RNA sequence: GGGACCGCCAGUGGCGAAGGCGCCCGGCUGGAACGGGUCCGACGGUGAGCGCGGAAGGCCAGGGGAGCGAACCGGAUUAGAUACCCGGGUAGUCCUGGCUGUAAAGGAUGCGGGCUAGGUGUCGGGCGAGCUUCGAGCUCGCCCGGUGCCGUAGGGAAGCCGUUAAGCCCGCCGCCUGGGGAGUACGGCCGCAAGGCUGAAACUUAAAGGAAUUGGCGGGGGAGCACUACAAGGGGUGGAGCGUGCGGU
């Protein structure tokens, strides 16, 4: 299980088709990109400062286009 | 052969370009069989 | 619009620099203006007011 | 397999470019290495990052054993850089000229100028003519290598802008591309 | 001396091709299309086929003494489209993530000054 | 090697009588506006008859034929495909000489003069201020011409227009007289041809047509709603037997 936990800081807004996917900003707490801030999505309810587990750090979500 | 703009409105009508062309084909064949 | 057209061109009593020659010249010359004695140019024609080079003495209407 | 049959030959930049080392190429035979174009950036040769946009193509032609010596094919500015310069409500003035150098190196150079605003065509003709005569001059007094380096630092573009101020200010004057057509 | 090669990443809306060549671009090292890694023609341009094929070519290059790479992005160019396909970015990320030291990443789409009449007729591809 | 084409610069730039006209240099020519009345002295305006050039495409003769692509040939889609999509592909699209005289060639607005509140930009010429690394190189006012946009009065069924008029006067030319029949029949003239320029009648019709109002609708566009919808989560119908209803007999 090569996973990487990261800490939520800021919530960009409800994303995805149905809004059930939530866009947040997360700081990588361990790994090759320590401290790096990435825009990442969250299925299911989330809050500030949740520890979310990543399989790949490189993947990123496009900026929410209004 | 001075086409009326009124006829170009497709309401209740066929496209004028093709009616013009049909008249021309008819002209062709009629002048042909005449001589 | 002015009812009676008044010319925007005056005439100029001028003194040439070299040979001390007085002359009457035009404000909007269509061609070159040259001195009688020395021959040097006096005012250059352009799109508008001629390009004076000598000294203007008096402005005639 | 074949890939084990290859061996690496080092390349060397032209002498007038400081004879710097850049890279190596694997070849199965030395004869396959000749006339080999290599695309380099002046930041690599001189170390100067400020002029990273400029690129030099070197045609590799001389092989002594494992070592490869090259000739200067040509120069091109970075397309992204040129795109960045070009903006709307601005003119683009392009001067193309074939030219012989003092030492018989024949060449095509085309040069770039951009002003702040939209300019009259005759003034562009004057710009072209002035830059034209200047580059003719610099070709006459300077040989191949020195002229090449003088163009590389762009000081030709500087004097070009200096004289072109007398017709209209220039947002940027430069030499977009250079092709050594043939040698004497 | 650190070894640098060229990674030509061609991307249309139908396929993506990753070709790794020497510094002169005259000798082939690794050349993997989208078709190598998927079984539906529709899937060739997808970013997953892209990143999988790209990683495969990348490890192959690494095995052959390659460490650094200059990326050359390419759209179809010419009269054909100019926007690289959706898989080019994914493949670039994959090449980065496969342990290759990335240098210049530029576009090399040949843009014409005045090209031939494009395809499709006068009234366009009337989808 | 080849043939076409001349990107960004391009704009509500420019020029042209119009269709139309953009790579750089040199030559040849046509002019226009601006400033000067230095000249002539009504030499005008319009134009039936006449004459000229005039997009694409087509045609006659010769060359050329990169790409594209009428016809045509395949693949796919479909109840059907003579299409839309895809793979090719002839005439064409290019140069030379000639013909053909056509288009939503539309500002759907024939041209010349006199008058008529304004606001504002750019284009170009001229003038006057301010700036200046001293290039009419940069900001502001005015005058003239072209080009918009807004707009008073005024017009018009309304759309809208409005000093660049579609308001009011003066000069000339053309065109129009309900709708189809029909831009046809006959005839004439022109063109090698396809066609072009003139062109009726019978008979038949109560409308055709124009502008705008409301609703409606869009396999249009934005905003916002969740339970007769959906996303998260959750139960169960339809397979067996019965109660009861509807159709069926």
């Amino acid at each position: 299980d090569e996973g990487y936990p990261a800490e939520v800081i800021e919530i960009i807004g409800r994303t995805g088709t149905t809004g059930d996917v939530t866009q947040v900003k997360v700081r990588i707490l361990e790994g090759r990109d320590k401290g790096r801030v990435i825009r990442r999505n969250v299925r299911g309810p989330v809050r500030i400062g949740d520890i979310l587990i990543l399989r790949e750090t490189e993947r990123e979500a496009r900026e929410i286009k209004s | 052969m001075k086409r009326r703009p009124r006829k170009w409105k497709k309401k209740g009508r066929m496209r004028w370009k093709w009616i013009k062309k049909r008249i021309r084909r008819l002209k062709r064949q009629r002048k042909k069989e005449r001589g | 619009k002015p009812i009676i057209p008044m010319p925007r061109s005056r005439f100029l009593r001028v003194k040439c620099i070299d040979c001390g020659n007085e002359q009457i010249v035009f404000s909007h010359p269509a061609t070159k203006v040259r001195c009688l004695i020395c021959g040097a140019t006096l005012v250059e024609p352009t799109g508008g007011k001629g390009i004076v080079k000598a000294k203007i003495l008096e402005v005639l209407e | 397999d074949k890939w084990k049959l290859k061996q690496w030959y080092i390349i060397y930049a032209p002498d007038f470019f400081g004879g710097v080392e850049v890279g190596l190429t694997p070849a199965d035979d030395p004869e396959k290495v000749l006339n080999r174009v290599v695309e380099v950036t002046l930041k690599d040769v001189t170390g100067d990052f400020t002029k990273s946009h400029v690129k030099l193509y070197f045609q590799v032609y001389d092989v002594k054993g494992q070592n490869a010596y090259t000739k200067f094919k040509g120069m091109k500015l970075a397309r992204s850089y040129i795109r960045s310069l070009v903006r709307r409500k601005t003119t683009r003035i392009d001067g193309i000229f074939n030219i012989t150098t003092k030492d018989g190196y024949k060449l095509r150079v085309m040069a770039m100028a951009i002003a702040m605003r939209r300019i009259q065509t005759s003034q562009e003709r004057a710009i072209r003519k002035i830059m034209q005569e200047i580059i003719y001059k610099k070709a006459e007094e300077l040989n191949f290598k020195d002229f090449v380096l003088e163009s590389v630092n762009g000081k030709i573009a500087a004097e070009i802008a200096k004289e072109a101020k007398k017709i209209y200010p220039l947002r940027k004057a430069e030499i977009r591309k250079i092709k050594v057509l043939e040698e004497p | 001396k650190e070894k640098w090669g060229i990674a030509h990443i061609y991307s249309s809306f139908n396929n993506t091709i990753i070709h790794i060549t020497d510094i002169t671009g005259a000798e082939t090292i690794s050349r993997w299309s989208g078709g190598m890694v998927v079984k539906a023609d529709r899937d060739e341009p997808s970013p997953y086929a892209a990143m999988l094929a790209a990683r495969r070519a990348a490890e192959e290059a690494l095995e052959k003494g390659i460490v650094g790479v200059h990326i050359r992005v390419r759209a179809p160019g010419g009269s054909k489209s100019k926007t690289p396909g959706p898989g080019a970015q994914a493949a670039i990320r994959a090449l980065a993530r496969a342990g290759l030291k990335i240098g210049r990443v530029e576009d090399v789409t040949p843009i014409p000054h005045d090209g031939t009449r494009p395809k499709g007729g006068r009234r366009g591809r009337r989808v």
